[PDB]
């Protein structure tokens, strides 16, 4: 997060950071207290054996325990039609073996229903644990920033990406720069304000640097993958 | 004299703002500033008292909080020429020439840009070597100015992909803050600092292409086989100074002989009868 | 110190002797020298008894002409060189003729009359430009070191006696002509009841009328600018400046 500010301990209980080998690598979001929504590029073949994974919730500063006080991931389900070259369909699901009862600062986000009628220049918010300016370390505290959604037709211009955005992917941010996410902000909750309720409609998949002109962030559109999530929940039980 | 000015000039329209023409015929002022420029046919409506047109934004701004007048006159097309010169300094620094247009054509500015001294539409050729997609031309920029800002970064699999600023053009760019060329509006008695230059056609020494200069157009000014030229008069102070009128009370009347007439000749008062008599004893000072 | 501005401070001397010169051949009004015609009146065959400002019969002159080559002097801008304009002065000057490539050039000094020689006051200057007298009375900006250079056989300096980025308010501006091949020139300057008069003549005993200007004030001082040149020395053509 570049150009943002530190996130106060308000009400943003939809950010879960996954820790492997006692170090933070990728994050995620929760929609129901039985699954974790996150990216799929961090669930590659070298990242197998989901038993060596823990999840933390309600933790702003990443220092509250050491190899304990976490939730062990039981099984991870990834998208079958995932490509490592173009980074398409980059959505993975992780299931926790704990009930994760609702308490203070614990409230998931509902899935977006088909037909939201989103505005073109809609306002959105980003959050995660990443670098500060460029090629930095993991932020100790939680920071957030404000981003805007740009059109896919304008994002497919020959000067910004040269038609490298699939219909299942959307672009967001500022074309002028100074507002982007650096390396380490995997997953990330991209929610918006509508009908007095937040809707998780984005998912950070890949990017080309941060705070760079003509290089906006890339967020996964979960509108097409809405039916795929419901199929995994019904097949589980 | 107001009569001598309107007679020898083919006046078509004359209106004053914050000033009445009654007091002009006889007064005293300190100084008079006159501004003259041609009138475009298509942009003839942008010269009104208050308009956000192309002329009042990049060519000449008309002040409203001062007593001024507007003069619309025409000039014959015989033995006349139009001077089209670029008042910009940094534009001609990199080898700017002329518009090379036909006669009876005037150039007006609609998109004006202002840059600082540390500006060079030229990239460092040592950095552009590691570029494969959208590789801009580069040359040696003179000392004292930084080279063009370009960055090399990979998106998903393209190792050699260089991104620069001022894309696609400074007139309509996606990131105006990143490009050093910024739009400016001319003020009271100020010219346009310069026009937009396409960096893609710039750069031996850094020499931009003559077709890279964008943000200008032209239009004829022929009406009834005559050219239209605008004139603006601004008065600085009133009831003071030395620039007084002449047709206020002395309009060079005629000598009326036969009857007695009052005298105000060279500071002498009286009455007398006139009589023309051939004399030759007068000198050039008496 | 004449004005209140800094013109130049390059090689300025401290003091000198600078003794004035008094000449022989006092005025003689028996033929017409010292008198002047009426303002704009023509008088036919008669005898007129006119009461005006005329010099005294049998009076001496003072040489106020100054010539410099490289260095100036501080005492040049101090009394008694800065005389007082009590009622008026009568000047007898000559045109310094210079021959360059069989061409005739005549230049002489410049007279400046005023009150305090500042921006908020008026100042009258009469300088010749190759036979053209530019008599202007505006509110000039006089500096502490006024001077004037010569056009023909120009010096290594530049004429700089006033500096103004804009035209000040002026009450009189008109050019006059005279005979370039003349020998002597005469002038009359005096004031009465707040108005100023001026006269000039190139040939003949009497003097001709120039103009009449109303000022409303009382002038008190006057000074004659020096003429910096190179052809007014002994090694060059033998010729001197007299005012
Ligand atoms: C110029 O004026 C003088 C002074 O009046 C004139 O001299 C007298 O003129 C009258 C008129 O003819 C004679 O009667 C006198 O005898 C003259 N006196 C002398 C001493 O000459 C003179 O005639 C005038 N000249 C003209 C008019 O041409
Ligand atoms: C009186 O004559 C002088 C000298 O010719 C005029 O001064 C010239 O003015 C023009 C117009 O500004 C300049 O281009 C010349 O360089 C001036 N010459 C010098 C020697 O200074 C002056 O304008 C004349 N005055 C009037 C009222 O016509
Ligand atoms: C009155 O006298 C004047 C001057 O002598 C003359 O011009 C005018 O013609 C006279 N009037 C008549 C009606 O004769
Ligand atoms: C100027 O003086 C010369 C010499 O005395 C003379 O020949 C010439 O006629 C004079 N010119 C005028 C206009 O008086």
């Amino acid at each position: 997060i570049v150009g943002g500010e530190s996130a106060l301990p308000g009400a943003w209980p939809w950010q879960v950071s996954l820790h492997v080998q006692n170090v933070h690598v990728c994050g995620g979001s929760i929609i129901t207290p039985e699954w974790i929504v996150t990216a799929a590029h961090c669930v590659e073949k070298p990242l197998n054996n989901p038993w060596h994974w823990t999840a933390f919730a309600g933790i702003l500063r990443q220092s509250f325990m050491f190899y304990g006080a976490g939730y062990q991931v039981e099984k991870v389900i990834s998208h079958p039609n995932y490509d490592s070259k173009t980074k398409n369909n980059d959505i993975a699901l992780m299931k926790l073996q704990k009930p994760l009862t609702f308490n203070d600062l614990v409230k998931p986000v509902c899935l977006p229903n088909p037909g939201m009628m989103l505005q073109p220049e809609q306002l959105c918010w980003i959050s995660g644990w990443g670098a500060t300016e460029e090629k930095g370390k993991t932020s100790e505290v939680l920071n957030a920033a404000k981003v805007l959604l740009i059109e896919t037709q304008r994002c497919n211009s020959r000067y910004v990406y040269d038609n490298l955005i699939t219909p299942a992917m959307i672009c967001a941010g500022f074309l002028q720069g100074n507002v982007d996410s650096c390396q380490g902000d995997s997953g990330g909750p991209l929610v918006t304000s509508k009908n007095n309720i937040w809707w998780l409609i984005g998912d950070t998949s890949w990017g080309s640097g941060c705070a760079k002109a003509y290089r906006p962030g890339v967020y996964g559109n979960v509108m097409v993958f809405t039916d795929w999530i419901y199929r995994q929940m019904r097949a589980d039980g | 004299n107001l009569s001598t000015l309107l007679r020898l000039v083919h006046v078509d329209s004359f209106s004053c703002n914050n000033l009445d023409k009654s007091k002009i015929f006889g007064s005293c002022f300190n100084s008079i500033t006159v501004d003259k420029f041609a009138i475009p046919n298509r942009r003839r409506d942008d010269l009104q008292l208050g308009s956000s047109g192309f002329l009042q934004s990049s060519n000449y701004k008309i002040d409203i909080s001062s007593s001024s007048c507007q003069l619309y006159y025409s000039l014959p097309l015989v033995n006349v020429t139009i001077n089209n010169f670029n008042p910009s300094s940094w534009n001609r620094r990199y080898g700017f020439g002329s518009f090379n247009l036909s006669s009876y054509d005037v150039v007006y500015s609609d998109h004006c840009f202002s840059v600082n001294s540390d500006f060079c539409p030229c990239a460092d050729p040592s950095v552009v070597n590691s570029c494969a997609k959208s590789k801009p031309p580069s040359a040696i920029c003179p000392a004292g100015t930084k080279y063009r800002h370009c960055d090399l970064d990979t998106t998903l699999y393209v190792k050699n992909w260089c991104r620069c600023s001022c894309l696609p053009d400074p007139i309509s760019t996606y990131s105006p803050n990143t490009c050093p060329q910024k739009k400016v509006v001319v003020g009271i008695g100020e010219h346009c600092p310069g026009l937009g230059i396409n960096e893609e056609k710039c750069g031996s020494s850094c020499f931009c292409s003559p077709d890279a200069f964008l943000g200008w157009s032209f239009d004829s000014c022929i009406s009834n086989n005559r050219c239209n030229i605008f004139s603006n008069f601004i008065f600085n102070g009133i009831n003071s100074g030395t620039t007084c009128s002449n047709d206020l009370l002395y309009s060079n009347t005629e000598i009326s002989t036969g009857v007695c007439v009052n005298y105000d000749l060279y500071g002498i008062t009286g009455q007398g009868i006139f009589k023309e008599v051939s004399a030759a004893y007068y000198n050039n000072w008496q | 110190v004449i004005g209140d501005f800094n013109c130049t401070n390059s090689f300025i001397n401290d003091y000198n002797k600078t003794i004035p010169r008094i000449s022989e051949d006092v005025v003689d009004v028996s033929l017409g020298l010292g008198t002047y015609y009426v303002l704009n009146r023509v008088y036919l065959n008669t005898t007129l008894l006119f009461t005006g400002y005329f010099p005294k019969s049998g009076a001496n002159f003072r040489d106020l002409a100054l010539k410099g080559s490289i260095y100036l002097s501080t005492l040049w801008y101090k009394p008694p060189f800065l005389s007082d304009f009590n009622n008026g002065i009568f000047s007898k000057v000559k045109n310094t003729k210079l021959y360059v490539n069989n061409t005739l050039y005549s230049e002489f000094s410049t007279i400046v009359i005023g009150s305090v020689f500042v921006n908020t006051s008026y100042t009258i200057v009469v300088q010749p430009h190759n036979g053209i007298l530019e008599i202007t009375a505006c509110q000039y900006t006089m500096c502490e070191y006024p001077h004037t250079v010569c056009k023909s056989k120009g010096s290594i300096r530049n004429e700089s006696w006033h500096i103004d980025s804009s035209e000040p308010l002026c009450l009189f501006k008109k050019n006059f002509t005279y005979n370039v091949s003349a020998d002597w020139l005469y002038f009359h300057f005096y004031q009465e009841r707040g108005v100023f008069y001026a006269y000039y003549a190139d040939v003949g005993m009497p003097t001709t009328f120039l103009f009449s200007l109303y000022l409303g004030t009382i002038l008190s001082h006057y000074y004659v600018m020096p003429l910096t040149c190179n052809a007014i020395s002994s090694n060059t053509d033998n010729e001197t400046l007299e005012y």
